[PDB]
């Protein structure tokens, strides 16, 4: 049995930690909603 | 139950203790999360029940109490924030410049940030605080790292 609990407001935070790269990938999406890499 | 707009954890007591299986967004009286988090099951909010209203396995999305309300889109240029809600941890904003998933049906923004599986459903926001999609459906790349699509629904 699943239940929900509030965790916060949805707001943009000024000077948040900035990280992560920006990869450009060729992908396929199947009927089950799974993504896969196409090479 | 609580219907205030905001980000929420999705929990279960079926496994050991209380386990966070995902995250979702409450907006305009509708709860929004990824299909793989709930598998379309009903949810509890206090003594209230939230029943599924719309869902689609291929999009990996589901809404409860009403139709999908989130309609903002990544502009394709600017940094966004993932409002990560990890299991047992405080909600935290992480800013990043999305990459892109190129598909036969068009391009989608993607975020290269790594979190536990129970973080799925966490919202990705633009600079106006609008939800441009949910994090948690993606792929594992060459180096073992994770890249999530920015998954957004359609507001009918
Ligand atoms: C599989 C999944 C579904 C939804 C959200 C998640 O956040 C993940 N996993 C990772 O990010 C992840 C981290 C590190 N290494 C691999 C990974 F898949």
């Amino acid at each position: 049995d699943m239940y929900i609990e509030r965790a916060g407001d949805i707001t943009w935070e000024k000077d948040a930690e900035v990280t992560g790269n920006s990869p450009r990938l060729d992908v396929a999406l199947d009927e089950s909603g799974d993504f896969s890499l196409v090479e | 139950g609580e219907t205030t707009d905001g980000v929420y954890r999705v929990m279960t007591r079926r496994l050991l203790g209380s386990t966070q299986v995902g995250v979702g967004v409450m907006q305009e009286g509708v709860f929004h999360t990824m299909w793989h988090v709930t598998k379309g099951a009903a949810l509890r909010s206090g003594e209230g029940r939230l029943d599924p209203y719309w869902g689609d396995v291929k999009q990996d999305l589901v809404s409860y109490c009403g139709p999908w309300k989130l309609d903002a889109a990544w502009d394709g240029l600017s940094e966004v924030q993932l409002l990560a809600v990890p299991p047992g941890e405080r909600a935290k904003n992480i800013q990043t410049l999305p990459g892109i998933f190129k598909t036969k049906d068009g391009d989608i923004g993607a975020v290269a940030l790594d979190y536990p599986a129970g973080t799925s459903g966490s919202p990705i926001l633009d600079k106006c605080g609008r939800v441009i999609g949910l994090y948690g459906n993606g792929v594992v790349i060459k180096n073992g790292s994770y890249v999530s699509a920015i998954t957004q629904g359609k507001r009918e």
